[PDB]
Parts: structure tokens; C-alpha cells; sequence
């Protein structure tokens, strides 16, 4: 699904940690990367045509 | 035989007929409710019978 | 001496003293009397989520104009216990106690009703199961809304799906003025547990 | 057929809503149903875990991370770690929360409007419903470090007062008197951990005190003018200090962390109101720097 | 003789009527007859059938005719039989109501107030008296013809949205997107019935749906405005198409009907309050076409 | 078997589980209360069963 | 046991000791009411014990 790579570094986001604290919206916590499911592994790999024509589901994202 | 913390729950209540509830099964009228002309409906009970309440006393 | 990070965990207790579970229960024998074990039996307790709800006469009102300024402030039990959850099932009960200058020359009393959630006055009839108090007899209202879902469970601000689950409408012929104290029902409860989020303290206002 | 009343004039008295605080009764509340026994089933298909997710044991039982500690090669030995974060490597064992931001933001050109935001781990979430607690607490200090990081470190417990500046409004730790030489650890319960295979240790601190509760009062509303409350709330600190300086090669960091996890065990709470001035209020963060918050009265 | 009391002080609340809204109690309301025990008998030689007639089961098991389509000799295949009535051969499964006309009269000379009816089935007529359903429903699908008409039909299931035409007022349904090219019916549950000797079938469609219950609402003032508790009252709709032209000699009718019973089995229904704006009132028609209906209010 | 003084004090209580009622071991929900889908609600209980008052008698 | 018109008098009573109730003779007080820590103060009973109404159900 992604392939992350972190080089120290660094000026960038990914590598600034986890702030004690949030005084605002404007100084959210930062994050290396995020995925919303299931609708990232239903659409890679090929797995959208073999759950097409059909309507309903259940499963665990593993 | 009801799992329930209140002590007894409600309306103590009666017994009916053997099929299910709904799904159409015709269910007669005469079984659910057990009252025919006898000595079950507690006005016909006291007269005959023929207890000290139905002369005032 | 080899080179290479590792692992088996070494729990160690200081203070050799007495298994705790007998401390803990012969210290409250002597400061408590009472032993609080679960959070869900803290949704059973009436907490008020306001003091001072003023509405006008012949109005009909949700609760959910109320409800939703004040889930979010985590006054009560039921909005400071939901920010570890996600999920919720069940009903909930209200008590409305008055706090009106009620006139005599006029006979109030209290209608309550139910909406689905989120609907507003005018889009919903009052032929429900209803509940009418008279607070010149009876000051406090006392109303339980079942759980009448489509659904098994209930998430936090979902999709335009609305109307899913019952709720309450308030209504009254008098300009009245109330406490409002929730609770959950006999089968209240979360689930789903998150981390929680921030607190907030004091605010002094500094003289810089 | 109809006689007179033999019963006696029963002795009565108008409350409405008797006892409606308790958790425990006959509620008489009235059902918009169609059923009295209106009763959903159990929680079987319902939720996806079938674990209790309510009780106090599995509430506060959830970790969180309250430090990350930077230990430098630069850093002495037999001082306490203080890089980075605040309260350095002086944990107050205690189930309250201990430490606090301030958010400053402007009412006039000549006032300023203070606001204590309060980070809380899911056991000192749960301690700031009650006014009393008393548990076993559980910490796990762990290092990130290569394997070519070697050193030595100790952990003491030091029960009663901790040793704090305050601030004139906040309350943060003093460093300068817990130093070998005048804060000697020979007659603490402590542990020397060793760094060259071995990461974590996990310590269980029970309840000691001379009291059979402590406050839940902790960091709220504590500073120079009134800091009682804070000292009643933990019996004890944690102290983590450098026995060996931190022995590393040239081809590694000259930075190791000490991340620090914290939970409690056998945890008992005593009386349902918060210990606070005001009420129970979870900061939602606003969208600008220069906005406001949510101010909750007490007045009825 | 006369000794003290020892009974307690009773707690008390002074509500006359709690909970006059539910089926089973004991009730307060006093009789204005002889006996206490005002009873009636059962039900034995009473009433001219021994039925429960008041059995959702029974009640809601009461066929009726929704549709009577019409199939001409030049209706194309694979396309949904629209001719004569509304709705075509498009069949919303569900317990709720559908369809809808509107009268539309003259209050001023620039003015017409509409009013919406809805023709009721014995189970739709039931299940607005609720707020949500949960049922099996069940159609038989009978063609009028001769021997002499031969043909094949197509009734297949597709579950969730329906393809609709919102107009001003009303939704009507959309041919267009149920064409044989754009929606083919490969993969849905389908019955192909032969006309060659047969006429009837009976479909049996079960409750599938992702949600627990679905809402009663319906066609009950839907339009382009306002349509989303009309999609989520039904979950699916039965289509009928032609797999074989209608094959007919010159000698009998260039028609055939196809007339669609309805009812429904396994009925669970939820809230004992209507999911509709205004409350439920039976359309009474009036006089003449100029005439005006009532109109009943909702304020208290 | 509980010392008070009062004749019998409250809201009379169902059973429950074999453990320790918090010190963390996973709880099981299913176990804390005892109604599944069976004759122990009352009100399937009552259409089971098909007392006389779900039929209005 | 006792002569009273009334039924059942009041407040429903425990047992002490054995001793005469004054007249000096260091009457022990862990002896007068029988609550040690136990499943008899019913808080703690409710949890040993664990009935479904400490879980809130």
C-alpha cells in the first residue's frame, strides 16, 4: 500500500515527534503517514473487481 | 424464571395457545384468553356459587 | 556479552508489605462505605447538565438543542465518560425540575414527546407515547426515551443518515425555566474505548 | 359487600425524585414505550470486543506515555535527567495529573486571559471524576537506544513531599536539590538498570502514606500562592538518575530516550465529585492561536 | 387498644395517570357501572369467524392488487414494462407506501393547494401507524391471457437505491437507466417465468438490508426537495422485464395484464409513534372536485 | 444473610461472574448479566410462552 | 415473642453480646454489631460475591 522512507535529517514533518501538548487546531499532531479504511486496501492489489457486484461486507483489516 | 431486579415486574398474567405469535397461522379467538361461561370470570363465579357478597352482606 | 538489544521484562514491586486487594478493602470499611467498581453504574446516576434552561411558551423543543451544546462541554457523566468512547447503545432518562415564578391564575403543565434525533419542531407529529406533569403538584418531570434504533449501535456525529434513533421533544404551555439531569437507562452503556482527550483548569485573567 | 376501612392513616411525605443521585433503586421515571418491561438484551453482537471496556480495571489499566527523557553523553552522573521535557526525570508517583500547560491569549492591550490545559493518561482521566483515590501504580521505563548504547541507570523512589519551584503559575521541579551530593540514594528502594542488552523494566509502586486516601486534586489550579493540594495528591517520585555516563561510539547518537509508560493496578476511588474548583471540562482546542475557549460558571 | 404507629414516613410523588401510554398496567379510571368486576366473556359467538383478526400476521396477510401492468405485442426486451400505471414494472419491495396522486384545488385565482393520497395496502395502511419495519415480503405475479399468448418474463431483485425521477411534487421512477445496456441483470436473483401453460408465481423476498430495521416513512412527502427517507424505507425493488417479445396471433388480444398481489409474512414493527410530519389521517373525498378537504393541524 | 437492620433493604440483585471485579482480567460481558435470547426478558418470554396479555385480554 | 397489639412493631433488630448493658464491665464494642470485613455489610457482599447490579445491568 506505501512504502515510507525517513532520512535523519530532519527539516521535514515526518521525523518531528509527538508535542506534549495542543494549544490549537493550528499545531495538530504531526504523523508519519495515514491510511483511511477500508477503502485503501478495497481499491489496491486487485481487489476491487473481485468484491464488485456485490453490495455487502464484513471483514478485519489485517 | 425472568432475570429481572425489580421484585415482581408487572400485571400477573394468564396463560394462551401453542403456535407462533405472528406469521399467519389463523389463531382462534377462544383459545387465547381462557373466560368462557363457567366459574373463571369472577361476576358469574359469585352467583353460582353463590357467595355472601351478591345479597349486600 | 553479546551485541544485540533484548527484551524479558523484569516486573519489579517495591515495598514488601500485604497483597493489596486486603488493603484496599479494609480502607473502605473505615473512609468510604461504599466500593466503586465500574464506570457504567456512574451512567445510572442523575447528574444535572444544566441550572437555568429558559423556553417560552407553546413551543415545542428538542432536547437536542440543548444536548448538543452541552455534550460537548464534559460536564456530566454521560458527556465527560463519552470522550473515552466511541460507541454508545441503550436509552436514556431526564428529569426536568422547575424553577419557574409560576403564576396561579393559569394551569401549566409539562407535554413531552418523542423526535428521531436531530429532526427539528415542524417535520414531526406529537401522536407518540406522551407524559404530562403539573408543576404546581408535581415540580419535577421524570421521562425515560427508550432505544428505538435501526441500528445496534449508535457512532459520534455520523453521515447524513438522520433519524435513526428516537429522542425527546419538550413542550409547555408557560414560559418556564428548568434543571435538566440525565441519565442512561437500565441498558446504557459505551463502548469501543479510545485514549482520552485534554483537560482544562483554571482561568485567572493576569493583570499583563 | 362494602365495608369500612380497617387500614391505618399511613404517614407521608411529598418528595419528588428521592435519592435521584444514586446508583442504585426504583426509578421513577416514565417510559415513552409501548411495553413496561421495555428491556434490550445483553451485549452479545453489539460491540466488537465482549471485554468489559467500563471498569476501573480495564480503564486504568491502559497505558500512556507520560516522558520522553533525552539522555545526552554530555549529561553528569547522580543529577536528574532534564532534557526536554518538562519535570525532567522526576515522575510524581500518583495517579492525579502533575503537569499543565498555560495558553495565553489576549482580552485588551492591557489584560491577558490565562488558561491551564492539562495533558491526561486514561488513569488520570479517571482519578479527576472522584475526590479521593488510592492504587498500586505501574510504570514501564523503556530506552531507545542501538545496541552499541552501554550505561547504567537508577531508579529511586523517594516518598512525601516532592521538591518543586514554584512558579508564580505553574509549579515545575527542583533540579538543584536532588543531586548526589545533597539527595543521596543509599537508603531508597531503587533499581540499577543495565543498558548494554536489557531496554525495559517494569515498576510496581504501591500505596504508601500515612493516609488512607490521597487527593485528586494534583496540578489543578497550583502555583506559588497555593500548592497544599498538590502535595496530598501522589506520596512519592520516581527519580531517574545516571549511575554510569552514557558510554557510546562515535558511529552511534549522542542521544539515547527514555520513554515512560504509566498505568495503574488495584485502583479504588472513594466519592463521586470532583475535588476541582470548577467543573470537570475537556479542552477543545480552538482554531486560531488568538481565539478564545469555553468558560464554565458556578453560579446556579 | 389503641397503640402508636410504627410505620415509616412514605416517600411520594403526586402524579395522577403514570404512564398511561403503555399497553399493560393496572389502571385508575373508575368504572361507571355495578360491579367492581366488570367483565365480559370471551369472544365465543360474537363475531362471524373464530380468527384473531387483529393479529399483525393476520392483518398484514391480506393480499391486494398494486399493479395491473400492460404488455404489449411491440414492447421492446429487456426493458421495463411502463404502460398504463405509475411506477411500471419497477415494484419498490418494501412494507411502506409508494405511491401518491395529487389534488390540486383553487383556494384563490393564483393560488392551488395540493394535497397528496396515497393509496393504502392492508400491510402499508399497518405499517404507518409505525416508525420502523422489519418483514418478509411476499408477491405473486399473475399474467391475464389467453392460451393462445406465449411469452417469457424476467422478475429479478436489486437491492439498495432505486433509480428514480424526482419531479416538483412526486417520485416517479427511471426507465431509462433499466435498460437491457446499461443495467443487465446477470448477476441479481431472477425468476424467468414461462407463459406458455403458466401463469402465477409466488416471490418470497426476505428482509436484507444493512440496517437492523427500515424506516416507514416512504412516499409520504418526497419530491426533489426532500427524498432521502424514501430511499431508506425500502432496500431493493423487483423489475419486470421481457426476455422473449410478447408472442401473440392475430386472433386474440395485442394484450396481456399483468396484475402484481402484495402482502407480507414474518412482520416485526418498532416504535408505536408515525415517522411522518402530520399525523395519520384517512383521506375522506370530498363531494365535488372544487371542494376542499380537512386539513389537520399540528400545534397544541 | 447480610446484617442490617431495615427488613429487606433494596432492589433485590441477579448473579454473575467467578473473578475479581476490577485488578485488570478481562471481564467477559456476556457473563455480567444473564439475559440472552431465551425465556429470561419477559417479554419474549411472554410471546413464547404466549401469555394471555400480549393478545390485549 | 414480644405482647403487642400492633403487627410487627418496628425496625427489624440484630444480636450483641452477654453481659448486662451498664453496671461497669468494659462492654467490647467489635462484639455489639456483627459487620466485620466480610459478606455481611452488603457493599461488600455485592462484590465477593459479584452480582449483575455492581456492573450497572
Amino acid at each position: 500500500i506505501d512504502n515510507i522512507e525517513i532520512i535523519a535529517g530532519t527539516t521535514a514533518d515526518a521525523n518531528k515527534p509527538l508535542s506534549r501538548y495542543v494549544l490549537d487546531q493550528q499545531n495538530s499532531q504531526k504523523y508519519v503517514r495515514s491510511w483511511t479504511l477500508p477503502s485503501t486496501v478495497l481499491r489496491a492489489g486487485g481487489k476491487a473487481q473481485k468484491l464488485a457486484n456485490f453490495k455487502y461486507l464484513r471483514c478485519d483489516v489485517q | 424464571t425472568s432475570e429481572n431486579p425489580k421484585i415482581g415486574p408487572i400485571s400477573e398474567v394468564a396463560s394462551g395457545v401453542k403456535t407462533t405469535a405472528n406469521g399467519i397461522e389463523r389463531i382462534p379467538v377462544i383459545g387465547e384468553i381462557a373466560k368462557p361461561v363457567t366459574t373463571a370470570v369472577k361476576w358469574f363465579a359469585d352467583v353460582v356459587g353463590t357467595v355472601a357478597a351478591i345479597f349486600g352482606w | 556479552i553479546n551485541i544485540g538489544n533484548k527484551t524479558n521484562e523484569n516486573v519489579i514491586s517495591f515495598f514488601d508489605s500485604t497483597d493489596a486487594e486486603t488493603q484496599n478493602h479494609n480502607a473502605l470499611m473505615k473512609g468510604c462505605g461504599e466500593f466503586i467498581v465500574n464506570l457504567r453504574t456512574l451512567l445510572r446516576t442523575f447528574r444535572t447538565i444544566t441550572d437555568n434552561w429558559i423556553l417560552q411558551a407553546n413551543t415545542k423543543t428538542p432536547i437536542t438543542d440543548l444536548t448538543n451544546t452541552t455534550d460537548a462541554q464534559g460536564r456530566d457523566y454521560m458527556s465527560y465518560l463519552s470522550y473515552l468512547y466511541r460507541f454508545y447503545r441503550g436509552g436514556r432518562r431526564y428529569k426536568f425540575f422547575n424553577t419557574t415564578p409560576l403564576k396561579q391564575s393559569q394551569t401549566c403543565y409539562i407535554r413531552s414527546f418523542l423526535i428521531p434525533r436531530n429532526y427539528s419542531a415542524d417535520e414531526i407529529n406529537v401522536d407518540g407515547p406522551s407524559h404530562i406533569t403539573y408543576p404546581v403538584i408535581n415540580p419535577v418531570h421524570e421521562v425515560e426515551v427508550p432505544f428505538y434504533s435501526q441500528y445496534r449501535k449508535i457512532p459520534i456525529a455520523s453521515t447524513s443518515d438522520k433519524g435513526y434513533d428516537s429522542s425527546l421533544m419538550y413542550f409547555s404551555n408557560t414560559a418556564t425555566t428548568q434543571i435538566v439531569a440525565r441519565a442512561g437507562n437500565d441498558d446504557f452503556t459505551f463502548g469501543w474505548m479510545i485514549g482520552p482527550p485534554q483537560l482544562q483548569g483554571e482561568s485567572r485573567s493576569v493583570a499583563p | 359487600s362494602k365495608p369500612r376501612n380497617q387500614q391505618q392513616v399511613c404517614p407521608l411525605q411529598n418528595v419528588p425524585a428521592w435519592g435521584y443521585s444514586l446508583y442504585k433503586g426504583i426509578d421513577m421515571s416514565v417510559p415513552l414505550a409501548y411495553d413496561p418491561n421495555n428491556e434490550l438484551g445483553d451485549l452479545k453482537d453489539v460491540f466488537p470486543s465482549a471485554v468489559d471496556e467500563m471498569a476501573i480495571g480495564y480503564v486504568c489499566g491502559n497505558p500512556a506515555v507520560k516522558h520522553v527523557l533525552t539522555w545526552k553523553t554530555t549529561d553528569a552522573i547522580q543529577k536528574p535527567i532534564a532534557n526536554g521535557d518538562d519535570w525532567g526525570g522526576v515522575i510524581p508517583v500518583g495517579m492525579p495529573c502533575y503537569s499543565k500547560s498555560i495558553r495565553t491569549t489576549r482580552i485588551s492591550a492591557t489584560e491577558n486571559r490565562e488558561t491551564e490545559v492539562m495533558d491526561a493518561a486514561p488513569c488520570e482521566y479517571v482519578a479527576n471524576m472522584f475526590s479521593y483515590w488510592r492504587a498500586t501504580m505501574c510504570y514501564r521505563i523503556t530506552v531507545v537506544k542501538t545496541a552499541f548504547h552501554t550505561g547504567r541507570l537508577e531508579i529511586f523512589f523517594e516518598p512525601g513531599v516532592i521538591p518543586v519551584k514554584p512558579t508564580v503559575n505553574n509549579i515545575g521541579p527542583d533540579q538543584d536539590r536532588l543531586t548526589g551530593a545533597v539527595a543521596p540514594s543509599d537508603n531508597n528502594y531503587k533499581y540499577i538498570l543495565d543498558l548494554t542488552n536489557d531496554t525495559e523494566v517494569t515498576i510496581r509502586v504501591p500505596f504508601v502514606s500515612n493516609k488512607m486516601f490521597l487527593k485528586t486534586a494534583g496540578i489543578y489550579g497550583a502555583n506559588s500562592e497555593n500548592n497544599w493540594n498538590f502535595h496530598e495528591s501522589f506520596s512519592g517520585f520516581l527519580c531517574i538518575r545516571p549511575v554510569t555516563k552514557l558510554m557510546a561510539p562515535d558511529t552511534v547518537s549522542d542521544n539515547v530516550s527514555i520513554v515512560v509508560w504509566k498505568w495503574a493496578e488495584d485502583v479504588v476511588v472513594v466519592e463521586p465529585k470532583p475535588l476541582t474548583s470548577g467543573p470537570t471540562q475537556v479542552y477543545r482546542p480552538p482554531p486560531t492561536a488568538s481565539t478564545a475557549v469555553e468558560v464554565l460558571n458556578v453560579e446556579l
